[PDB]
């Protein structure tokens, strides 16, 4: 009765992964809009 | 009495019948300077009624009224002014190269306008243009008309094959291979009932105009659903769409043909002998 | 396409008072489907029953089983909403392919002013027939479902490229695009490769409120200015109503707001797609009717135990759990119940719910074996079945062959996954019995089973070689010192023609609505067994266990 | 006439013979326009669908597409039927067979229903060929469209339980006096769900925009059932009228359209045909020429065209 419960626990933290890394996505994404285009203000 | 004449006389304005063929499924113009008031009436306000007070007013200077009313409307004048409208292009095309070289676009160019002119206010181009015969003889003089085309029954087409010895007269064309859709490829043997449908579409293809003849071995309580089935032009909704009447019987399956010489090389169906009962009108839905 | 929007007739029921809703548009894929078990030639063989219900997390009931929609077309199914094929024009809009499953779109229990609980679970089943054996069901939590934000950002570069499909369909056509066509197109090329579909589930964008991305670009380009110093759609329409010849509301949302959100599946390790369009009054839709999820649970319980580093919230703190319980009062099921028959703050807490009837009845049939044979037994026989002379020598077997099964029997019923043992006759025998202390689910139950006791019914197990279940259908025997057999009234299994013990190489095992079942051996040496005396069902945990496995008949 | 004949195809039961002469006057569906035609399309064994038999509303569907035709005179050999979509073109009009417990009128609209009463079932039954046969009921026509709202309205208490199991049976029928009992015993779905949804339909296109004015004058009606005779007998006891007693909604655009009279057009276009879209159309009228007011049950009416 545990095994099921212990696989399908793993088989949620397995999928968490990537409903976090495609949330964790945008962290080398929401970087560049805030940074490029104000430099050449300064220039 | 199983023999009849109708007469009633008009101009060669209209369908000019020496230009016309011996067999032509005439209409009436039933109402003729009517529409301009029921433009304004029987439809909702957003349809801007001042249309068809100038609509009808450009046909007939295409065409004063006098003393010879307007009418005696050709089976022609309708397939080659809707030609442009229905799905069929280059084919109902060629029922216009008939009219322009026998009959005139001026006067066709006028209608098209009100084909897309009469069904945008709601003026449904049923129960105007009644049914009136075959166009059975022509005793017209030069610019006016004089036209006996008999209605009233079976008796239009029996008195084809007696006034003429020699092969048959009328004979009934269809005047388009397009037209006269062969329903019923569910083939079997019995007898023709040939009804006169318009099928429309409101504000899709902006309101438009079709004209063919049907094929069945039907009664009217199972036409109706045959009206409902086999259309692929129900995406309206405004409503009160395909309207239809008794041809009449053809009391023969096995007479109908498939030729393309007529009086300019139009595709036109041969049907001898014909029950001409000339039924009712019904648009509701 | 249009599975997703009949749906949504559905969804405009309104009428009558009832706590508020929402609907969520779930593309599952081919994957996501084979590895559940469902087999995807049977339903390629595309309006598609399906009976859903939802189930709480924590405490409480179910919902009866709701006839939805379906539409599964195997195609690229991210594709096929993008680039649409017009009968005539399937050229309109050449594109990438991909994995392809069924539309469905599937409603939400909400609040007022709605507050989404997650891991609570809508239950989706697949009915390829009526049988048992033609049903599989799924599991699908909200956390699992609801994404915060859609991404219509990907819907930006998809609408001009159909604008320069339409540029790029008539200039190598040419002339026999007709007169409707012919003028859409240069009206396309006065306003500015494939379409891939799946770009849009990979490129990293998203929703934005973006009124902080508006000043955030108000104080970047005014310092370069102080340095300094009809549309395009309604020529769309008439681009489908020229090629299609009609209006097609299908294709009339493929031309607005279209986000297509990927997201997984916690079952399986499995992909699928969320998806919203604009004029949709279901999730995500920008014509929606309030009130709309709230992302505050899936917020609270985490964060309340995350900054505490509370790794199982029976761990958290007291006052750490009645102040979650002054935020949000609907938490007292899942922290504040003695034994729920739900178990509270679990994965697999509605597959811990069924694996306890897995085991319970299993105790219930192991005490019961032992029970009718407890000493030496006398059993002597209860069918009618004669013998030729050299014949008993088979049974001579028969006594030596005997007490290796009855282990192997509760050894397969120990095989058996649980989720393929409801579809055998005694776990259906027992909904028959415990909507008897209500139609048990798939009609598998004949019609005059609910008659007599005397309306027993089978499964067939493998006597020699291996001890395997020759059944799909469990084969309901009527039975009559001694009584002869007979069956009852009616995609081809072979063991399913003859009686119950009527040959070798059969056990045979019938049940009923009393629940006093047999074990017919070949030869008509079978004998009653009072399970009814070992059926140890608490009626609280058992009603959430009827109602998950019942079907209210009209 | 157009002269139609359906011959005796395979032999005679001798007193059969006889049974197909006191069927004259009555009504053959057979589903054609022939010269001749064999009698297995005859039967209701060619009404029965594929597999299933129809039900008296699937019968009113069966009856919907084929042709009717009227036993003119039996020979030994053929039968000679008046096809009546067409040939009706009868100045000696045709003469029928009242098959029917109810005593007419001169002048009543015919128009006919499958046999469906508790004592008039209208069986006669062939051996030799074997086969079935049921002959349609004539009727008054206000009285025909009096059943077949009962009909399709009991099967639509086929969908729904509910109730407590008194229902009000929809089997007790009314013309002057003479309590008629019908049968209930089969109703199939599809025969009822079709002919429920073209009631459900129709009066969808029946409500138009000008109609939502005369819904105002609900509490008009009422005013006048305490002060007259005429209204107070209109309101029916049975009446949801009388229950949902216990408003211009402005959006005037244009206002010259006259939205009073477009509401009762298109409100008679299909709320006012609901008997001849569920039912067969009428077109046999009761003419007799002797001036005799009624026709017996079991006489010969002459028939005249349609209504």
């Amino acid at each position: 009765e545990r095994a099921a419960v212990l696989q399908a626990q793993r088989t949620a933290a397995a999928a968490a992964l990537e409903n976090a890394a495609l949330q964790a996505a945008e962290l080398p994404v929401d970087i560049e809009r805030r940074i490029r285009p104000i430099e050449q203000q300064v220039h | 009495p199983r023999y009849h004449l109708t007469r009633q006389v008009t101009l060669t304005d209209l369908c000019q019948p020496n230009a016309e063929r011996a067999g032509a499924l005439l209409l009436a113009l039933r109402h003729p300077t009517d529409l301009p008031h029921l433009a304004r009436h029987r439809a909702p306000p957003g349809r801007q009624t001042e249309r068809l007070a100038e609509a009808w007013g450009q046909l007939l200077e295409a065409s004063e009224s006098g003393c010879a009313r307007a009418g005696l409307v050709s089976f022609n004048f309708l397939v080659a002014a809707c030609a442009a409208a229905y799905d069929a292009r280059d084919a109902a095309e060629a029922v216009r190269a008939h009219i322009t070289t026998n009959y005139a676009g001026a006067r066709l160019d006028r209608f098209s306008e009100c084909l897309r002119a009469m069904v945008h206010t709601h003026v449904f181009p049923h129960e105007v243009m009644r049914f009136f015969g075959g166009l059975v003889s022509w005793v017209t003089q030069d610019e006016l008309a004089s036209v006996t085309a008999v209605c009233s029954g079976p008796q239009e087409a029996t008195h084809t094959g007696h006034p003429g010895r020699p092969c048959s007269a009328v004979t009934i064309p269809a005047c388009a291979f397009v037209d006269l859709d062969a329903e019923l490829c569910l083939g079997g043997p019995g007898a023709a009932f040939l009804y006169l449908v318009f099928t429309y579409r409101q504000c899709r293809d902006q309101e438009l105009c079709c004209v063919y003849v049907v094929k069945s071995q039907l009664p009217p309580r199972g036409l109706e659903a045959a009206l409902e089935r086999l259309f692929g032009r129900l995406r309206i909704t405004t409503c009160t769409y395909a309207a239809f009447a008794e041809l009449g019987v053809m009391p023969d399956d096995s007479p109908r043909c498939l030729h393309r010489t007529e009086r300019v090389g139009v595709p036109v169906v041969i049907l001898e002998g014909v029950v001409w009962r000339p039924g009712g009108w019904r648009a509701c839905a | 396409m249009n599975a997703h929007f009949a749906n949504e007739v559905q969804y405009d029921l309104t009428r009558d008072p009832s706590s508020p809703a929402s609907l969520i548009h779930v593309i599952i894929s081919s994957e996501c489907l084979a590895a559940a078990g469902v087999p995807l030639s049977a339903l390629m063989r595309a309006n598609f029953r399906v009976e859903t219900q939802t189930r709480a997390h924590a405490t409480g009931d179910c919902t009866p089983w709701r006839s939805a929609f379906a539409a599964y077309v195997p195609a690229d199914a991210v594709g096929a909403l993008i680039a649409p094929v017009v009968p005539a024009h399937p050229d309109l809009l050449p594109r990438v392919p991909s994995a392809g499953g069924l539309f469905v779109s599937l409603p939400v229990a909400c609040d007022a002013q709605g507050v989404y609980d997650p891991y609570t679970v809508a239950a989706l089943r697949l009915a390829w027939g009526p049988w048992a054996t033609c049903a599989r069901v799924l599991l699908f939590s909200y956390d699992e479902l609801v994404p915060p934000n859609t991404r219509y950002a990907a819907d930006g570069a998809r609408l001009m490229r159909l604008c320069r499909h339409f540029c790029r369909y008539v200039a190598r056509l040419g002339a026999a695009a007709p007169a409707a066509a012919t003028e859409a197109a240069a009206h396309l090329s006065m306003g500015l490769p494939p379409i891939s579909p799946e770009e849009q589930l990979t490129a990293p964008g998203g929703d934005t409120a973006t009124a902080e991305d508006v000043s955030i670009t108000q104080e970047n380009e005014e310092i370069l200015a102080l340095v300094q110093r009809r549309s395009l759609v309604e020529w769309l329409d008439r681009g489908w109503e020229a090629l299609a010849g009609g209006d097609r509301p299908d294709w009339l949302w493929s031309r607005r707001s279209i986000s297509v959100v990927l997201r997984h599946h916690y079952g399986t390790k499995q992909r699928f797609v969320v998806v919203s369009y604009e004029n949709s009054v279901a999730w995500g839709g920008r014509r929606a009717r309030p009130p709309r999820l709230s992302s505050e649970l899936a917020t609270a319980l985490t964060e309340a135990c995350a900054a505490e580093r509370v790794v199982r919230p029976h761990q958290l703190s007291p006052a750490a759990q009645t102040a979650l319980l002054r935020r949000f009062p609907a938490l007292e099921g899942p922290l504040r119940h003695p034994r729920p028959v739900l178990q509270p703050f679990d994965i697999a807490a509605e597959v811990a719910f069924v694996a306890r009837i897995q085991i319970a009845c299993l105790r219930a049939l192991g005490h019961s074996i032992r029970a009718a044979l407890q000493g030496g037994p006398r059993i002597f026989q209860r069918l009618r079945y004669d013998f030729g002379p050299h014949q008993s020598e088979w049974l001579g077997e028969v006594t030596r062959r005997f007490p290796v099964l009855l282990e192997n029997l509760m050894r397969a019923l120990e095989g058996t996954a649980p989720d393929a043992f409801f579809h055998t006759a005694y776990a259906l025998a027992v909904l028959a019995h415990l909507g008897g202390q209500l139609v048990p689910l798939s009609d598998d139950i004949p019609a005059r089973f609910a008659d007599s006791d005397a309306h027993y019914a089978f499964d067939y197990y493998s006597t020699s070689g291996d001890t395997l279940r020759l059944t799909n259908r469990p084969i309901a025997v009527v039975i009559d010192e001694q009584s002869k057999c007979r069956f009852m009234e009616g995609p081809h299994r072979v063991c399913e023609q003859y009686l119950p013990g009527e040959s070798y190489a059969y056990l045979c095992l019938g049940f009923n609505r009393r629940l006093c079942g047999l074990v017919v051996f070949p030869g008509g040496f079978a004998f009653t067994i009072n399970t009814a005396a070992y059926l140890s069902l608490a009626d609280p945990v058992a009603r959430a266990v009827g109602l998950r496995f019942c079907r209210g008949a009209a | 006439c157009f002269e139609a004949d359906i011959a005796i195809p395979s032999g005679i039961s001798r007193p059969d013979a006889a049974a197909l002469q006191r069927c004259e006057g009555r009504v053959v569906f057979l589903p054609t326009i022939r010269r001749q035609l064999a009698l297995a399309d005859v039967a209701h064994e060619s009404f029965v669908s594929g597999g299933v038999s129809p039900d008296t509303l699937g019968l009113l569907l069966a009856y919907r597409r084929r042709f009717p035709a009227v036993i003119t005179r039996v020979l030994p050999t053929r039968i000679v039927a008046c096809p009546v979509d067409l040939g009706l073109t009868h100045a000696g009009t045709v003469n029928l067979r009242n098959t029917s417990p109810v005593d007419l009128c001169n002048g009543d609209p015919v128009s006919l229903v499958p046999p469906v009463f508790e004592g008039q079932a209208t069986d006669v039954r062939l051996e030799s060929l074997d086969l079935t046969l049921r002959f349609p009921v004539p009727l008054p026509t206000p009285l025909a469209r009096e059943i077949v709202a009962r009909l399709v309205a009991r099967g639509i208490r086929d969908l729904n339980p509910r109730t407590p199991g008194e229902l009000p049976d929809l089997n007790v029928l009314y013309y002057n006096g003479a309590r008629l009992s019908l049968v209930a015993d089969v109703q199939q779905l599809a025969s009822v769900n079709t002919e429920l949804r073209s009631l459900v339909l129709n009066m969808v296109y029946s409500i138009t925009e000008g109609t939502t004015l005369i819904l105002t004058l609900i509490p008009r009606l009422l005013a006048l059932s305490a002060q007259d005779g005429y209204v107070n007998a209109l309101l029916q006891m049975q009446s949801v009228t009388r229950e949902a007693a216990q408003a211009p909604m402005l959006m005037q655009d244009g206002e010259r359209r006259l939205p009073l009279y477009e509401a009762l057009v298109a409100w008679l276009a299909h709320a006012g045909q609901l008997g001849d879209i569920l039912a067969l159309a009428p077109a046999v009228r009761v003419c007799t020429f002797d001036g005799a007011a009624v026709v017996q049950s079991g006489d010969m009416a002459p028939v005249i065209r349609y209504p």
